[PDB]
RNA sequence: AGUGGUAAUGCGAAACACUGCCAGGUAACAAAUCAAUCCUCCCACGGUGAGCUUUCUUUUCACCAUAAUCCACCUUGGGCCUUUUACCGCGUUGUUCGGAGCGGGGGCUCAAGAUUGAAAAAUGCAGCUCUACGUACUGUUGUGAGUUCUGCGCAUUAACGCAAAAACCUGGGGUGU
RNA sequence: CCCAACUGCAGACCGUACUCAUCACCGCAUCAGGUCCCCAAGCAUAGAAUGCUCUGGUACAUAGAGAAAGGUACACUCAGGGAAGUCGGCAAAAUAGAUGCGUAAGUUCGCAAGAAGCAUUGGCUCUGAGGGCAAAAAUUGCCAACUCAGAACUGCUUACGGCGGGGAAUCCAACUGUAUAAUUAAAACAUAGGUUUGUG
RNA sequence: AGCAAAGAUCUAACGGAGAUAUACUCAACAUGCAACGUUGGAUACUGGAGCGGGGAAGGAUUUCGUGCCAACGGCACUCGUACACGAGUUGUUCGGAAACUGAGCACAACGUUAUAUCGUUUUGUUAGGAAAGUGAAGGUGGUCGGCCAUAACUGAAAAGGGGCAACAGAGAACCUGGGAUUAUAUUCCAAAAAGAAAUUGCAUGUGGG
RNA sequence: CGGGGAAACCCAGGUGGAGGCCUGUAGCGAUGCUGACGUGCAAAUCGCUCGUAUGAUUUGGGUAUCGGAGCGAAAGACUCA
């Protein structure tokens, strides 16, 4: 709804800049050990409830 | 192919609802190109966006309808489903008669065709 | 509403003439009659449809000194003292013609307060 | 036959609330709200609470 | 349109297009943004030209 | 909105500092000079077109005069 | 140092200016019945466009808009004043009222509207006409039905009696003296 | 120094997208379950019943081809008989709106009662009543919105939807109400009424 | 086994790799079927207790455009609430808070407890209980025509400490028009603000005591 | 308002709109089919029928009462399957 609180606001916006891939150069480095994410948070699969 | 943004922008600049809005099916070459609203508001401009005219509901069978029940046809007893007292409430039937009757009685005594004595007397038995 | 209608009532109704009188409506025959389509035998027909189905007082085809038409130079001039509609005389225009198969190529059109003009698409 | 909608952030009937159904220049119903009134100016409650007279019925900032 | 920093109000953004960027704002529309940032809409005050200030700042 | 009555209130208004522009407006009957102050509008209503012109000609100097047209959506 | 009207009570450009203390009122609450506002629906008037036409249909459908905020002030429901005193009368659809002042005659007020205007045509919509989200013009009833806004409360069935406070308002008394 | 009408300047903070559900929430899921509030058109009709329709929305829930047996249905009929079926009229049938008449025993006199049981009902063309506000005004003008009764004439294949079957007794609890979420809604529990006890 | 409630789809033109797909001596049927999106048209449905339009709780980017089809949307997909990328929420007046009280809560104080993580704490109201830091009137001495107002000593009068708890109660100053969006608007619109207002704080000037 | 009576009082026609009244939507329940389903749509649902629907009525948000305890128109029912 339209009602949140702002500290509840900038928690729910740390989560959508956090729901981003890993970059490409990522997987190029040397002692690389990250393919994909496994943190990438779906809306409707798992919910935050904050 | 999809004229679906330029059908979306066309129900909420013409204001009407899709079923109304009538894409040109030929020019869906100059109308996948509008991208604003400012641009669907020349196709609808030019004639490849209007708005059709709403469906037809018609009175006129209603209409010559209560003709015939203006001149009592179609009221009998057969065609009467619901209860004497809720097609015609007996106490708007006595609260439409009484008001009738107490401003005839001072119509009657503003214009002193009566006396009072008379008025109040005529006043209870009504 | 005050007093009740009668089925056999329905031939004769009222026009409720005007209290002033002269309530005049034009029809600018122009464009269909000296570009082609009408000619001279039709254009006479026009003025006669309305001769001989404008209502008045219910009945048909019996205007007598109520409606006069006269037939101007280009123009279908319906002068009347009776309570008629500007938009019955477009509606009776588009009956004449449909009939002749010429609502496809004529418009008529509303041009002033008491004229129309039959114009093409 | 026009459905209309709240248009201040509360959605509820209450006897504050009470909006006025109103058309607008531009040909549409809109939803305005009716103010809360008062009841006037009275006569103490142990006098008998009657309403005084030539003292008008005015609220909280047009009293 | 700035991104500001997300505690300021709209007086101090103000009075920091004016020591800044030698403009005078007479509105601000702040915002804080689902990104988290607040971003202010900064309307100028008709004697100073809007692209000229931004060709200025160079955008 | 207010509306000035006589012409002798007319002019103070248009005296002062506050009004920017008077904006003419003209009604197939009669003319509207709506004064622009900076918290009110105030009308002047002329009935008569001959009167409204000798007016128009008193507030030439320094305070700013528009003809009211029906401006097109194409101006925007 | 406010001031008119026998009186109900009136008069606001800037003194009818201020509030230790006090007392009221507002906020502040309530059925059903009847009457019912904005608005909706219908009908009636017409204008513009559209739809139908072998026949019929003075025809069917759409549209016809007016926001806050001011300003000036005809109704129909409350309260009251003054004058005549009346004890049968006035009044409601309805369970009642009157020498503790009914009814008439004149009034003063309050509440809900209506009306003229400023806003506001400059806007809105639908048409259409002319050489490009272009222009010039044309149009803007109802003793019908439903409506809880209101009338409305010391106001409901009741061994049911229907929150509070901030904030505000007026007075008393004082100052101005 | 007080005040009026005006003017001059400034008016800070947070929320604001989208959803609110036969896909956005909860049930492990885009689950036939659940989930508070506001606006609410036309016709039939007593009508927020029910049936259909303009506005808005939708054609999305695996489809195609297609006469088995057997199923399941918010699907029907069935001659003669008419509960003989069965633990048991379970299931279905039946009754049905409205108006006029009529109605028993019992009774706490309030009811029982829509007791029971009879009759009428269309369409059409008319005739009567039931009113307003504008000038023996006990009468001349004009006009809306509906409802009921009567009358000829004419038709029925008894023909949408919606809508009690009824009666005679016995047991139990007075009544409306509550009540084992997910096998028991009862005669249980509550109730008013009655009594008792403790207590200054 | 099944993917059987919520009636239902049909047509042509386009789009798309998803076709009209053939070793001979074959005219076509009998050797490329099925399935997708969009617009038009036809047919229906929901039927205003709506597969309508907005809110709370809950969710928190599902919103919007553009690409895109590996996996997901129990069939399908060229579609998508999927995936990638880029955007998107504008307020003096709207909701909240600042700033109300209610059912209640329990900080201070006091008591208890081996132990505070316990009790009391609205029946007008804390605490064996000196919780008022505000200030009438006057005196002191720079200001305005015996009244004000502005600065520092003395002292009438006010018993009963703080803070929470209602986005449905109280309170609350803004309304339309917009060609202003791809997506926000009673929030954006700048000199003819499309405009018309209301309100708060502070200040000049004019005028009045 | 009318009628009867010497009186006590009776008799009739309206008015009125009372009720833990009745039929019946929504809502709140859940009687019967011992129906459908029973590796379901569903760890309790679907369908028709049924109880009630101005009251001891339904409901949101807020608050207050719990583990040998809470609350209970009482079924050892309910206290996050
Ligand atoms: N004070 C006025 C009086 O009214 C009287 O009028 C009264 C009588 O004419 C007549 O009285 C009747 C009467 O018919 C008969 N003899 C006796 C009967 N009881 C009365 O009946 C009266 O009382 C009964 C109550 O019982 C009421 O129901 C009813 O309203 C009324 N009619 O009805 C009238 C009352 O309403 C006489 N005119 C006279 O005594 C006198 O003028
Ligand atoms: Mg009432
Ligand atoms: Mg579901
Ligand atoms: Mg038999
Ligand atoms: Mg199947
Ligand atoms: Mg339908
Ligand atoms: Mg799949
Ligand atoms: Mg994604
Ligand atoms: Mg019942
Ligand atoms: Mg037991």
């Amino acid at each position: 709804g339209r009602f949140k609180p702002l500290a509840v606001k900038k928690k729910y916006a740390k989560k959508m800049n956090q729901n981003k891939p890993v970059p490409y150069w990522i997987r190029l480095r040397t002692g690389n050990r990250i393919k994909w994410n496994e943190k990438r948070r779906h809306w409707r699969r798992t919910k935050l409830n904050y | 192919v999809s004229l679906k943004l330029q059908a979306r922008l066309a129900s909420s600049i013409l204001g009407c609802g899709r079923a109304r809005v009538w894409l040109d099916p030929n020019e869906a070459v100059e109308i996948q190109n509008a991208n604003s609203r400012k641009s669907v508001r020349k196709l609808i401009k030019d004639g490849f966006i209007i708005r059709k005219p709403v469906k037809v509901h018609s009175r006129a069978r209603w209409r010559k309808m209560k003709e015939a029940k203006d001149m009592g046809r179609h009221n009998g007893v057969g065609r009467r489903e619901g209860s004497r007292e809720a097609r015609m409430p007996s106490k708007e039937l006595w609260m439409r008669r009484l008001r009738i009757l107490r401003r005839l009685l001072r119509k009657y005594r503003a214009d002193k065709k009566i006396d009072r004595h008379v008025y109040r007397d005529l006043y209870v038995r009504a | 509403v005050a007093v009740r209608a009668k089925v056999g009532s329905r031939s004769y109704v009222r026009q409720k003439q005007l209290a002033k009188g002269k309530k005049v409506f034009k029809i600018d025959c122009s464009i269909p009659a000296a570009d082609g389509i009408f000619s001279e035998d039709v254009l006479g027909n026009f003025e006669q449809f309305f001769q001989d189905n404008t209502k008045l007082n219910g009945r048909k085809g019996k205007l007598s000194d109520k409606v006069r038409l006269s037939m101007n130079d280009n123009v279908l001039t319906i002068s009347t003292t009776m309570a008629y509609r500007k938009k019955y005389f477009k509606y009776l225009t588009k009956k004449f013609l449909k009939k002749k198969d010429l609502r496809d190529w004529i418009r008529i059109l509303a041009t002033g307060k008491g004229t129309y003009q039959l114009k093409y698409f | 036959c026009p459905r209309v909608q709240y248009r201040r952030r509360m959605h509820y009937a209450t006897r504050g609330n009470r909006m006025k159904m109103v058309r607008t220049p531009g040909n549409k119903l809109v939803m305005q709200k009716r103010a809360k009134r008062s009841q006037g100016i009275h006569t103490p409650w142990v006098l008998g609470h009657k309403r005084l007279g030539g003292t008008k019925a005015l609220r909280h900032i047009d009293a | 349109t700035f991104i500001v920093d997300s505690r300021a109000n709209k007086t101090e953004i103000k009075k920091a297009m004016r020591k800044l960027y030698q403009v005078k704002a007479v509105k601000v529309n702040t915002l804080i943004r689902p990104d988290g940032l607040k971003k202010a809409y900064i309307r100028l005050s008709a004697a100073h030209d809007a692209l000229d200030t931004a060709n200025k700042i160079g955008l | 909105p207010r509306e000035i009555k006589t012409l002798k209130e007319f002019l103070a208004i248009c005296s002062r500092k506050d009004a920017r522009c008077v904006k003419v407006k003209h009604n197939p009957s009669a003319t509207k000079f709506k004064v622009r102050c900076s918290r009110y509008l105030y009308t002047l209503v002329v009935n008569d077109k001959k009167k409204a012109d000798k007016i128009e000609r008193s507030i030439h100097p320094s305070v700013k005069k528009i003809a009211v047209t029906a401006r097109s959506h194409a101006k925007t």
